């Protein structure tokens, strides 16, 4: 099994570290970057410790492995278009390549433009209940400039997944900004149980701990936004 | 383009059989690997096969290769909707260490079910929260009915997305309509 950073936000101009790492003990590594809507990239291969090849993109890239177990990735200086998601791969005796969960790293020019997305929840229709007997909550997020956000539902405190839709991809609604919608659709006799207690999750991940930012505004943190409801009627 | 897949985009009915092809022009290639790969997910080998081969099968996936033709092909018998997703397949001659993979721009796949007596009806609901914010639900409508796009320059509409309920086996379609505009019905779209 392999693992690595899920999410990052760096700032264009200054170095950046991926890490990755795997516990079969095997001797070649790969770096892969993969933009969201189709191609699968090759960057650099690591054959061993201190053995590493460019691949079919190194320009703007280097690499580190001064271990077996660990391959680290490194960005001298972050440009625009190096936003894509980062896979570590990773092989044993040629017969099939392990790839980690990827790290979605998004570079960008001003950190200003960095802001959590704003999450509203709508009300089932009357006539939904009404004529198929059934209601669907309707979440939306919008406002948020990373596609660093994770929606989940939850019902009576309990993440669900039954019934759950989310919509693959965020939006583009302005240049800076992203929107993004997902469903939850349950019986109405649930619905009309005033002890269910509905939520709708948005995870976001922003800034770390060491980040430099003004004093007059709030720091775009890791952080999760939701909104609540209520069995009506 | 060593690694050519084909279709470039693959939808078929839930029961019925996925076809995924692939060509190759170096006769270098005796290793073709077959990696699937979920949304948000990175992609796992799902099956392999050596060009010494003919047919490889694994449970309800198939591949048949031609090696006089340089070609390949990835059959998902019973497809579901579960295993809807991108397909990649990849490339290797010697298939020893430093295989050097080359890989497939892909092919995705969506894997539609079968739903009997669709009731397609559209709905307008409402956040409490803020008045005056309208939103479109279109839902039970049939899957090979084409959701409309449309650029209004203020009004997004998401592309259809199938529901499952653990209640009752019967599976549903939905999609989202929304303006910034106060007044509109969603009626008429």
């Amino acid at each position: 099994v392999t693992q690595m950073p899920r999410y990052l936000i760096k700032r264009m101009g200054e170095n950046v570290l991926l890490e990755c790492g795997q516990d079969m003990s095997h001797e070649t590594m790969y770096w892969y970057r993969q933009d969201p809507g189709l191609g699968l990239q090759l960057i650099y291969i690591s054959y061993d410790v201190d053995s590493n090849s460019e691949g079919d993109i190194p320009k703007g890239y280097r690499v580190s492995r001064k271990k077996r177990e660990h391959f680290s990735l490194i960005l001298d200086s972050a440009k625009t278009n190096q936003t894509s998601v980062y896979f570590c791969a990773s092989s044993l005796g040629h017969t099939e390549v392990f790839f980690g969960k990827g790290t979605r790293l998004t570079v960008v020019e001003d950190l200003r433009n960095v802001t959590p997305p704003k999450v509203s929840l709508f009300e089932p229709s009357k006539a939904e209940i009404a004529n198929k007997q059934k209601a669907t909550l309707v979440c939306l997020a919008r406002g948020f400039f990373p596609d660093h956000v994770e929606l989940s539902w939850w019902v009576n405190g309990k993440e669900v997944h039954s019934g759950v839709c989310t919509d693959p991809q965020a939006y583009k609604e302005s240049n800076y900004s992203y929107a993004l919608s997902s469903r939850l659709r349950v019986s109405a006799t649930f619905w009309h149980n005033p002890r269910n207690h509905f939520r709708c999750q948005v995870q976001f991940h922003g800034l770390s701990e060491e980040d430099k930012w003004p004093e007059g505004s709030p720091k775009p943190v890791t952080q999760n936004i939701s909104a609540e409801a209520w069995g009506r009627a | 383009q060593q690694v050519r897949q084909s279709p470039q985009s693959l939808t078929v009915w839930e029961g019925e059989t996925a076809i995924l092809n692939c060509s190759y022009e170096n006769s270098a290639f005796d290793y073709f690997p077959w990696y699937q790969q979920f949304p948000g997910e990175g992609p796992a080998l799902l099956i392999s096969i050596l060009s010494v081969s003919n047919k490889k099968e694994d449970g309800r996936f198939t591949i048949f290769f031609n090696k006089r033709e340089k070609k390949l092909s990835l059959h998902i018998a019973d497809s579901q909707p579960g295993d809807s997703a991108t397909y990649f397949c990849a490339a290797s001659a010697s298939f020893g260490d430093n295989s050097k993979l080359i890989w497939g721009l892909g092919t995705s796949l969506v894997v539609n079910p079968n739903i009997q007596n669709p009731e397609p009806a559209v709905y307008q609901l409402k956040d409490p929260r803020s008045q005056d914010s309208t939103l479109c639900l279109f839902t039970d409508f049939d899957s090979q009915i084409n959701v409309p796009k449309t650029m209004e320059s203020g009004t997004f509409i998401t592309d259809k997305c199938v529901l499952d309920m653990k209640a009752m086996d019967s599976k549903s379609n939905g999609a989202i309509a929304w303006s910034n505009q106060t007044s509109f019905t969603c009626q008429d779209i």
